[PDB]
């Protein structure tokens, strides 16, 4: 997270952090007791027996409760970085209460609205390239870039209706490398988007690319 | 700079190239370095 903040204990409930072979990776978001929705490059192609989750900690490192997987569901049809979504059942059932709880989800056929606000969260390096990984948890609040300001930063194909996208003109806050899966929400705390693809981090005039819980709620849905 | 529809990696993450001549890529964590 670049230009963001540390997270208050409690802000996001189910927000988890995943682990591949012992060292810090992704992020995600604890659906129920036994279900984590991350992105689909975090896990596709890659052995699901590497991967640890921690739930109910703002650490990465300790506390809370973990889980192995028990098996991932990419998206049917992702698809370079569109459809970028994948359902993480847990060998491990994390019950809801104390620091806990379950994400609600964006409406089916939902769109976040451009300059709405929105804010994401994670563990990842705090500049562009940065060799920074915090322990705890980090949060910053960035406005909806509506799709069509998107295309013309990136291309009308790399676009498409399943991604949103998120960022301020002039740069200086975003996600970056090691955000990955974790949830980007709206003011109620809905989970409208996963972190999943961008030019560099929080550079002016290029946001950061969002897998689309409303966009992609039928996949989420189903597998959960 | 680069000619849209290449690909590379930065370490475990996969970079495209798009329309616009940019690298966009994932957002992964790499640990072994």
């Amino acid at each position: 997270i670049v230009g963001g903040t540390s997270a208050s204990a409690g802000d996001f409930p189910f927000i988890v952090s995943i682990s591949r072979n012992g060292g810090p990776w992704c992020g995600g978001s604890l659906l129920n007791a036994n279900t984590v929705l991350t992105a689909a490059h975090c896990v596709s192609g890659y052995a699901q027996s590497g991967f640890q989750i921690r739930a109910g900690s703002l650490s990465r490192t300790s506390g809370g409760i973990t889980s192995s997987l028990s098996s991932v569901r990419v998206h049917p049809s992702y698809s370079g970085n569109n459809n970028d979504l994948a359902i993480l059942k847990l060998s491990t059932s994390i019950p809801s209460g104390g620091n806990i709880g379950y994400a609600r989800l964006a409406a089916s056929g939902s769109d976040p609205v451009a300059g709405s606000s929105a804010t994401v969260a994670g563990w990842g390096a705090t500049s562009e390239g940065g060799s920074s990984t915090p322990v705890n948890l980090l949060k910053v609040t960035v406005p909806i870039v509506s799709r069509a300001t998107c295309r013309a930063q990136y291309g009308t194909s790399a676009i498409t209706n399943q991604m949103f996208c998120a960022g301020v003109s002039s740069g200086g806050k975003d996600s970056c490398q090691g955000d990955s899966g974790g949830p980007i929400v709206d003011s109620s705390n809905t989970l409208i988007g996963a972190v999943s693809w961008g030019n560099g981090c929080a550079r002016p005039n290029y946001s950061g690319v969002y897998a689309s819980v409303g966009a992609l709620r039928s996949f989420i849905d189903t597998y959960a | 700079e680069c000619t849209p529809g290449q690909t590379k990696k930065q370490d475990c993450n996969t970079c495209t190239c798009t329309p616009t001549g940019i690298w966009g890529c994932t957002r992964k964590a790499c640990r072994t370095t």
